[PDB]
């Protein structure tokens, strides 16, 4: 257990594609490795583990990972990504199988995975709740996962980076973002502006 | 079996020494204390192998910890800092048994210099577009957390008494409102999207519930506006044709 490298801060993949997540590790005594999930809201979560057995370890969510000696490596496979998997991934390394003994983390992996959208069709709307006040908010949304947003080029004028949602019930997704001002000089017609699709509906 | 941590969030004066506890009800021997920042993984302070036992860890510079009944691990920080702005994540293990560690949910740390200039989430909700109504025949509801310091906000959805996943998206780094203030406050956006029905139908009850997590009993608040303590700010709406 001395040292533990996760090349590869960010990975992103699309739904359905082969998830891979590199570790590799230093240590001068017979290693335990691990690999921790940390989802958005929850702490971490144990995914599987390496003792002095098995070579190839089955963990949990569908994830794999062959601890290969001969080059200091324990990476984390699924060959089949899933919305669900996107979160923060680390490699852990111990000197013992004893509980005693310190985990030693990678920096960590951040995996992000794209949607495939079925049947695209980029709208900007508007909505005008009544309700309170400085209702001045544009929701781009329905489009392609190609597409990119880029933040504002005005200061008064808010705008966030493209979201996925999931309506479980009708296996329906969609990307989002949100762009809004109390500037009352302010139109959705021209709220968003970088590389924006032909066919967007109004 | 839970290791369980003082509290979730924290804000707190460069200058002031701070208090971080870690509890567990499981008997373990062992105890760590670690940071965790974007980018460098987790790095541990301080353990502590048995009671009135502790070990520096990889990086102890700043903290002192203390381990004085079996149960129970406090940090503590001498002077907060910015660069001590951190998630700190509490594990306990077992030396005899062979489940490994167990961790907190964590506390994340944030220290600023400013005159508790902390700030609750103003929360409005954006009825959805007729457009898409017609054209999609679904709706989509946002909210707006606005108006809010430090970044520490929960924002979940709730329809007819039941919080949903199902539907929903929130940004998961918020925006400075002001990008060039120096200490400034953020906004977030979430959405929520149902068929046009579920809309289109008055029994049906949408609210925005956003925690906001700021200040404790034991702060001092002397400032003419509400004291910003740990507290939900939320918008509502109907459904309606």
């Amino acid at each position: 257990m001395q040292s533990v490298t996760q090349l590869g801060s960010h990975v992103s993949v699309s739904e359905g594609a082969l998830v891979l997540l590199r570790c590799n590790y230093s240590s001068s005594v017979p290693p335990y490795l691990f690999w921790y999930v940390q989802y958005p809201n929850q702490g971490l979560q144990l995914l599987l583990k390496y003792t002095s057995a098995a070579t190839l370890v089955k963990g949990i969510n569908g994830f794999e990972a062959e601890f290969k000696k001969s080059e200091t490596s324990f990476h984390l496979t699924k060959p089949s990504a899933h919305m669900s998997d996107a979160a923060e991934y680390f490699c852990a390394v111990s000197e013992s199988p004893f509980g005693n003994e310190k985990l030693t983390f990678g920096t960590g992996t951040r995996l992000t995975i794209i949607p495939n959208i079925q049947n695209p069709d980029p709208a900007v709307y508007q909505l005008r709740d009544s309700k309170s006040s400085d209702k001045s908010v544009c929701l781009f949304t329905d489009f392609d996962s190609q597409t990119n947003v880029s933040q504002s080029k005005d200061s008064d004028v808010y705008i966030t980076d493209k979201c996925v949602l999931d309506m479980r019930s009708m296996d329906f997704k969609s990307n989002s973002a949100v762009a809004w001002s109390n500037k009352s000089d302010f139109a959705c017609a021209n709220a968003f502006n970088n590389s924006i699709i032909p066919e967007d509906t109004f | 079996v839970k290791v369980t941590q003082s509290s979730r969030y924290l804000v707190k004066r460069t200058g002031e020494k701070v208090f971080l506890e870690c509890v567990q009800d499981m008997d373990h021997e062992n105890m760590f204390w670690y940071r965790q920042d974007p980018g460098l993984g987790l790095r541990l302070i301080y353990f502590s192998y048995d009671v009135k036992m502790k070990e520096k860890g990889d990086i102890p510079e700043g903290y002192s910890v203390s381990r004085e009944k079996k149960e129970r691990f406090s940090l503590i920080l001498e002077s907060a800092s910015t660069n001590q702005t951190s998630m700190y994540l509490c594990a306990s293990s077992s030396t005899g048994l062979p489940y490994g560690y167990t961790f907190g949910s964590g506390t994340r740390l944030t220290v600023v210099e400013d005159l508790n200039k902390v700030f609750p989430p103003e929360v409005a909700v954006f009825e959805p577009s007729e457009a898409e109504i017609s054209h999609t025949q679904k709706a989509t509801l946002v909210c707006l957390a606005t108006g809010f310091f430090p970044d520490h906000v929960e924002l979940s959805w709730w329809v007819n008494g039941k919080e949903v996943h199902s539907g929903v998206c929130t940004d998961p780094q918020p925006l400075k409102e002001q990008p060039a203030l120096n200490d400034s406050r953020y906004s977030l956006s979430s959405r929520l999207r149902v068929s046009a029905t579920f809309w289109q139908n008055p029994r049906n009850h949408f609210r925005c519930q956003v925690q906001f997590y700021g200040l404790s009993e034991n702060d001092e608040w002397t400032q003419d506006r509400a004291k910003p303590v740990t507290q939900i700010v939320s918008a509502e709406a109907w459904g309606r044709a």
